């Protein structure tokens, strides 16, 4: 049974609603881990107080970078970056989980929920895991997105941890 | 060269031979005198980083010269990704990777990514920008033709 995590949302501070996701785990293990670890902040850093730092709408929402908070950022357990671990799972619609890249092998911390059915992203970016409960945080937070991805408010990880 | 056409956008067409050929015959006269650096800037208007390219390998000796400037080029590259660091994707559709030192000058791009940038709103005049090094490079290797 898979790992299960959770992401309590807020806009400029204030709650807007916990997002839960499953990690394939027996798919993507490394992968999983990563983000599973991160979330929990156990190994020191991770997830919690940073930003969806590019949301655009009709596409997916993109957060993680908890170093630089632009997209520039980030890093995985495992140091700067991992590879990737394989394509098995692909983008089959809204709410799927997968890591955001520089190119090929530059898995780090950054991740992205998308939130439409993103079949050229297949082969590119890892898929890890799935909104399991809480898409409507999701498409609530798209509202603050933008064609270019800024936001026009601060959409932050409150707070996350393990559920399951 | 970007041009717009009857319908109003901005589209590729190829660099004209005798735009080629006038930069040939300049500097088959002038070798790299200062009065080159206003030619070139001249009939490279609008030019795409291949097109600067073919310009440039059009010229036959000045081989010291010519190292030169691929040198100042390449400074000019690094420095831009000193000052621009990649930004993780994923690429929304009708968007652009965001280019490299190496992709404005015309190494790790195609012609198809350079109209893309450049006819993009906002556009990224991928052109202007290597044309910019490439003046700076003239600007530098004319020392040896005073």
């Amino acid at each position: 049974v898979n790992p299960t995590v959770f992401f309590d949302i807020a806009v400029d501070g204030e709650p807007l609603g916990r997002v839960s996701f499953e990690l394939f785990a027996d798919k993507v293990p490394k992968t999983a881990e990563n983000f599973r670890a991160l979330s929990t902040g156990e190994k020191g850093f991770g997830y919690k107080g940073s930003c969806f730092h590019r949301i655009i709408p009709g596409f997916m929402c993109q957060g993680g970078d908890f170093t630089r908070h632009n997209g520039t950022g980030g890093k995985s357990i495992y140091g700067e970056k991992f590879e990737d671990e394989n394509f098995i799972l692909k983008h089959t619609g809204p709410g799927i989980l997968s890591m955001a890249n520089a190119g090929p092998n530059t898995n780090g911390s950054q991740f992205f929920i998308c939130t439409a059915k993103t079949e050229w992203l297949d082969g590119k970016h890892v898929v890890f895991g799935k909104v399991k409960e809480g898409m409507n945080i999701v498409e609530a937070m798209e509202r603050f997105g933008s064609r270019n991805g800024k936001t026009s408010k601060k959409i932050t990880i409150a707070d996350c941890g393990q559920l399951e | 060269p970007i041009v717009q056409n009857l319908q109003g956008q901005m589209v590729h067409q190829a660099i004209s031979p005798r735009t080629l050929n006038a930069w040939v015959k300049v500097v088959e006269e002038k070798a790299f005198s200062p009065e080159v650096i206003p030619m070139f800037s001249a009939l490279s208007e609008g030019a795409t980083p291949q097109d600067l390219n073919t310009m440039l390998n059009t010229v036959g000796g000045h081989q010291a010269a010519m190292q030169m400037l691929k040198e100042t080029i390449n400074e000019e590259a690094a420095e831009w990704d000193r000052l621009h660091p990649v930004h993780a994707g994923p690429i929304a559709p009708g968007q652009m990777r965001e280019p490299r030192g190496s992709d404005i000058a015309g190494t790790t791009s195609t012609l198809q990514e350079q109209i893309g940038w450049m006819t993009h709103n906002p556009p990224i005049p991928v052109g202007e920008i290597y044309k910019r090094w490439i003046i700076l490079g003239l600007n530098k290797i004319v020392r040896m033709y005073s």
